[PDB]
Order: structure tokens, then C-alpha cells, then sequence
């Protein structure tokens, strides 16, 4: 069996431009296991990205959340990319400071 | 109120990797508490919550034990059930467990659970009664049949009723500050322009502890299940959750619609509305 | 505070 991830871009606190904050990806529902996850700003892959330790649902589908430190901005644009087996090719998730 | 403590395992094959990677998480409630990793430099149950790190370095040795053995018998286990399955040896299989106990305000056991999952489907689990198991498949009814003679399941029981109910009770009270004050969520209504005739209304519920929260939209009293769109509810990063439900509404009408929370930190079930 | 088990196979 295959699961396909869901994936939510957002930030900690509600966003405010120059404010530090933390952008968050959450991967939910998903198996097998095996995922690959990372955060954008403006199409790049930023660098130092933490993430939870793998755990699961009563469904037993996985859930990770991966996370790192910004400074939101009027201009910059941030996205999480997944990619997952059931996936035939990788999913870019745009982050919208409304959602 | 009720209260959980639950630990988590995963093991995961990796041929021509190397040994399965294990993972397990222990909680309190929705709290982290304790973690493994067997890909670790130099792999030991490590402290995720503040009020277990005063736990002395024999409770440290012997859950690092404890997990690094979860981590052989899954192993042992991996190999095994593929002879169960009569499958290759060539791909990555996934052993999950999870058990623990539920308690009551007074601290008494509510239930106990150990359930296990293959490949993501269910396995074996222990029944509610404690005593005796169900089996998902003829496979699984062999570790059953292993399990009833080794008596698993009365030791198991002895546990769940025993030091798992005991200490979930020492970590509360250890932990008090946290685990045993709820963070209501801050609530706010914001709307979002679709087109001409209609716009969302997006009722918001930030910064809660415990993660469990009802957000429900009505339309003139009547609930719009159907029509919500309702986000799972996702971690903040900073112990507390998340959530967010939307509906579509025709312009004008918003004013018949109602945004309702219910959370254990909120002494009344919220009552919201837009305002422009 | 984990379970504590012997050479639990399935």
C-alpha cells in the first residue's frame, strides 16, 4: 500500500514583514516512510532545515514537520518540495501567509 | 482531566544500506517527551521535554536499553515476517508499534493499547480485555499462537495496569506546568475575495494546547459540514497547534454565518463572526 | 517509562 503525503506551508506566529518567525512544512498521512522534503526561498533550496523525529497516526500513516528560522519579506517567496514514491513528480507547495 | 502516554517505533529495511533505521518517540498527551534514533552518531534515548531531564542517568541507560533492543527484535523481525509473506529480500518492509496507557482525572486506567502494523496494514493487537489478541491475517496468527505461549499478553497487562499508569502519573505531576495547563487557541475571522458573487470566510484558531479542537461553521444555526473546508490540525513548532476552517459564502451573506470553537481551555464553546 | 520484554520475536 501507498499514501500520498498532504502537505501545509505556514509560519509559527502570523506573518510580518522584517519580524523573524519560522516557516514550517508539515507532511502528514503518508507511506511509506521514505520522503524527501525541502524548503524554497524564491525557487532555491535553503540550506539549514531541522525536522521532527518520524512519527504516525492511529492509521499508522507518518507525519514529519520540517522547519527553519526566516525574516518574511513584501517581495520574497517561500514554497516546501515534496517528493514521495507515489508522487511522479516532486510537489512545490507555495506558502500563502493567508493559509 | 484524561491523560495518555504512548510510545512509538518504526522500523524501517533498507537493503544494501546497511541495518533498518529504528525511530521511536515517547509522549505525554501531545507533549514530546523522549526520543531514539538508531542513525545517531552515538545513539541514546534523548530528553525532549524539560521535565524528564531531571531523571537520574539510570532511567537514561536503561531506556536506551530498552530501545536499542526494540530496535534488534524488530530487526529479527523484519526477516521474519518476510518468510511469513514469502517475500524478496530485496525491498524495504516497515514495522510499526505503538502502546501505552489512557488514564482518567483520578488517575486510574482508562485502557491500555499494544498494536502493531506491517507495511502500513494492521498486524496483531492486543484487545481491549488485555488478554487476548487480534490477528489481521494466517501470518499474524502465528505470532499469536508464539505470543499466547509466552504469555505475552499477561505481562503485558501487568505493565499497562502497573508502571505505565504510575509513571505517566510522576510525569504529570513532574510536568505540571505544561503537561497539566491547556493554552486556549486565539481566535480571529478573516476574509478572502474570490469573485463578484462570492468570498471566503476563514475562521482561525492559533497558539492551543492540546492539540484536540472542534472548529465548525454555521450558516443561519445550521451546520455546514458538506461545505468546509476544514485543515488538519498542524503543529506550531513551539508545543502548541494550529487549525483553520473555511467556507465559501455568496457576498452578502455573511452575516448568516458563524464561526463555533470548542477547546478544553475555553470555559465557554467561542462564538465568532467577520467584521470588516 | 518503556516496557521491558525478552527477546519478544514475532
Amino acid at each position: 500500500i501507498q499514501r500520498t503525503p498532504k502537505i501545509q506551508v505556514y509560519s509559527r506566529h502570523p506573518a510580518e514583514n522584517g519580524k523573524s518567525n519560522f516557516l514550517n512544512c508539515y507532511v502528514s498521512g503518508f507511506h511509506p516512510s521514505d520522503i524527501e522534503v525541502d524548503l524554497l526561498k524564491n525557487g532555491e533550496r535553503i540550506e539549514k532545515v531541522e525536522h521532527s523525529d518520524l512519527s504516525f497516526s492511529k492509521d499508522w500513516s507518518f507525519y514529519l514537520l520540517y522547519y527553519t528560522e526566516f525574516t518574511p519579506t513584501e517581495k520574497d517567496e517561500y514554497a516546501c518540495r515534496v517528493n514521495h514514491v507515489t508522487l511522479s513528480q516532486p510537489k512545490i507547495v507555495k506558502w500563502d501567509r493567508d493559509m | 482531566g484524561s491523560h495518555s502516554m504512548r510510545y512509538f517505533h518504526t522500523s524501517v529495511s533498507r537493503p544494501g544500506r546497511g541495518e533498518p533505521r529504528f525511530i521511536t518517540v515517547g509522549y505525554v498527551d501531545d507533549t514530546l517527551f523522549v526520543r531514539f534514533d538508531s542513525d545517531a552518531a552515538s545513539p541514546r534515548e534523548e530528553p525532549r521535554a524539560p521535565w524528564i531531564e531531571q531523571e537520574g542517568p539510570e532511567y537514561w541507560d536503561r531506556e536506551t536499553q530498552i530501545c536499542k533492543a526494540k530496535a534488534q527484535t524488530d530487526r529479527e523481525d523484519l526477516r521474519t515476517l518476510l518468510r511469513y509473506y514469502n517475500q524478496s529480500e530485496a525491498g524495504s518492509h516497515t514495522l510499526q508499534n505503538m502502546y501505552g496507557c489512557d488514564v482518567g482525572p483520578d488517575g486510574r486506567l482508562l485502557r491500555g493499547y499494544h498494536q502493531d502494523a506491517y507495511d502500513g496494514k494492521d498486524y496483531i493487537a492486543l484487545n481491549e480485555d488485555l488478554s487476548s489478541w487480534t490477528a489481521a491475517d494466517t501470518a499474524a496468527q502465528i505470532t499469536q499462537r508464539k505470543w499466547e505461549a509466552a504469555r505475552v499478553a499477561e505481562q503485558l497487562r501487568a505493565y499497562l495496569e502497573g508502571e505505565c499508569v504510575e509513571w505517566l502519573r510522576r510525569y504529570l505531576e513532574n510536568g505540571k506546568e505544561t503537561l497539566q495547563r491547556a493554552d486556549p487557541p486565539k481566535t480571529h475571522v478573516t476574509h478572502h475575495p474570490i469573485s463578484d458573487h462570492e468570498a471566503t470566510l476563514r475562521c482561525w484558531a492559533l497558539g492551543f494546547y492540546p492539540a484536540e479542537i472542534t472548529l465548525t461553521w454555521q450558516r443561519d444555526g445550521e451546520d455546514q459540514t458538506q461545505d468546509t473546508e476544514l485543515v488538519e490540525t498542524r503543529p506550531a513548532g513551539d508545543r502548541t497547534f494550529q487549525k483553520w476552517a473555511a467556507v465559501v459564502v455568496p457576498s452578502g451573506e455573511e452575516q448568516r454565518y458563524t464561526c463555533h470553537v470548542q477547546h478544553e481551555g475555553l470555559p465557554k464553546p467561542l462564538t465568532l463572526r467577520w467584521e470588516p | 517509562k518503556r516496557w521491558i520484554i525478552m527477546g519478544l520475536n514475532k
